[PDB]
C-alpha cells in the first residue's frame, strides 16, 4: 500500500507574482 | 453600558476605537454585541460675587 508514483516530471519551480495577496486579520478586534 | 450599533464580524468581538479604547464588547455567556461609552466627568467651578 502507499502506492508511489513513477514516471514523474520535475516540479521545475516556477514562479509567479504575488500581486496584493496573503492579507489576513491578525485579531479579532472590530474596527 | 448600551447596545452596540454597528455589525461585528463573528469572530470580532471587542469594538475598539481611533485612540484604541475600547467602544464595544460581546457577552462571553449570553451572546450580545453592546457599546461602551464613558462615565460623565467635569470639573465643577464656583461662580461668586
Amino acid at each position: 500500500k502507499c502506492l508511489d508514483f513513477d514516471d514523474r516530471t520535475p516540479p521545475a519551480n516556477t514562479q509567479f507574482l504575488s500581486s496584493h495577496r496573503g492579507v489576513y486579520y491578525p485579531d479579532d478586534i472590530f474596527r | 453600558l448600551t447596545p452596540s450599533s454597528k455589525r461585528f464580524q463573528p469572530f470580532q468581538q471587542f469594538g475598539r476605537d481611533v485612540s484604541d479604547f475600547t467602544d464595544s464588547v460581546r457577552d462571553p455567556k449570553t451572546s450580545e454585541i453592546l457599546d461602551i461609552s464613558p462615565c460623565s466627568f467635569g470639573g465643577v467651578s464656583v461662580i461668586t460675587p
